[PDB]
């Protein structure tokens, strides 16, 4: 179910997107107060990362292919390594460091 | 409102490169597009290149394909445009120009035209060098009066590249002054004379003084013109 596959391939964690998806929206005064601002927050970010995704050109998708080409220098393994020998934890502790550069190349885009 | 300023004049050697920078005043940089023209002399007008900064990818013609480079810099808010391998005929007037643009959406863009226009540059390539100007004063006499109005005016020769720029009296005095346009002598170097006409009673009592300036040999001449002594 929830996060089954975190130990899994990336290959086979990609056939499980809605599992995670679907848990992340539902799944005294002093206690009202402090339950009421968790939900806000999910909410808010639910909806930030809604607006990024329709920002990107990929409103209501869960797989989404763009025009934005791969640098080597980002990454130098290839597919066979990668979505058959590597989970997505190991991935992005190795492509934290481009995340920045990669999605304002996918704003800048799809805007022009 | 908008302007644009460029740079002097470039004089160069077939083979090698050229550059040359536009300014802009009044408007945002970076969601203005920018235009590269060329004119030669005697011949039309030839739309060089031009791109939008934001966009980031400019438009080129296939003829200058490969030759041609344009940049930006918003820092500066200043546009720069390459030519390399510079042959005969690239001797010319470069201007720079700009017009507003709008979206559509979907990587659709629109434009309007050029508006606004600079003052243009002035780019020659040849195996000469150069050559300071040679001012002598064409100083007016009783053969040069007609009618109470008498002629003068100051010829310039042994200079080269143009252009060579002449005002009178700091530009105070505007009305009859004719520039005929530079010639080429079998010397290979260009000649010109600026006359005007005034009336004869202000021979005596106006001074008159002839500036001239060649930027690409730094020259600043001011001639004064008097009738010859007799
Ligand atoms: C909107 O605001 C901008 C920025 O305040 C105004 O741009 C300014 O426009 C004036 C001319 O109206 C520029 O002055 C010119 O500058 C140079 C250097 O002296 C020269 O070309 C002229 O002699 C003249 O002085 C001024 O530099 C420019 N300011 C900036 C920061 O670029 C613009 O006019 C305003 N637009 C409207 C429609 O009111």
């Amino acid at each position: 179910g929830f996060l089954g596959a975190a130990g899994s391939t990336m290959g086979a964690a990609s056939m499980t997107l809605t599992v995670q998806a679907r848990n992340l929206l539902s799944g005294l005064t002093v206690w009202g107060i402090k339950q009421l601002q968790a939900r806000v927050l999910a909410v808010e970010r639910y909806l930030r990362d809604q607006q990024l995704l329709g920002i990107w050109g990929c409103s209501g998708k869960l797989i989404c292919c763009t025009n934005v080409p791969w640098n080597s220098s980002w990454s130098n393994r290839n597919l066979s390594e990668i979505w058959d020998n590597m989970t997505w934890l190991q991935w992005d502790k190795e492509i934290s460091n481009y995340t920045q550069i990669i999605y304002g190349l996918l704003e800048e885009s799809q805007n022009q | 409102e908008v302007q644009l300023v460029q740079s002097g004049a470039e004089l160069k050697k077939a083979g090698s490169s050229v550059k040359l920078s536009c300014q802009a005043y009044g408007v945002a940089f970076s969601t203005y597009s920018f235009h590269w023209v060329r004119q030669a002399p005697g011949q039309g007008l030839e739309w060089l290149g031009g791109f939008i900064p934001l966009v980031g990818k400019p438009n080129y013609t296939n003829k200058f394909r490969g030759r041609l480079t344009i940049t930006a810099d918003e820092s500066a808010r200043t546009t720069y445009m390459e030519l390399r391998s510079l042959r005969s005929d690239d001797t010319a007037i470069y201007y720079c120009a700009g017009g507003g643009a709008y979206s559509s959406g979907g990587g659709r863009f629109h434009y309007f035209g050029m508006a606004v226009w600079g003052q243009g540059s002035t780019v020659t390539v040849s195996s000469a060098s150069t050559k300071g100007p040679s001012v002598f004063p064409l100083a007016p006499s009783s053969k040069s009066t007609s009618g109470g109005t008498a002629a003068l005016g100051c010829l310039v020769k042994d200079y080269f590249p143009e252009p060579v720029t002449v005002s009178w009296n700091s530009g105070a005095l505007t009305s009859g002054v004719h520039t005929f346009p530079a010639v080429l002598q079998s010397s290979g170097l260009y000649s010109l004379s600026s006359v005007v006409t005034v009336p004869s009673s202000s021979l005596g009592t106006q001074t008159y003084i002839c500036n001239v300036n060649h930027k690409p040999s730094n020259t600043k001449v001011d001639k004064r013109v008097e009738p010859k002594s007799c």
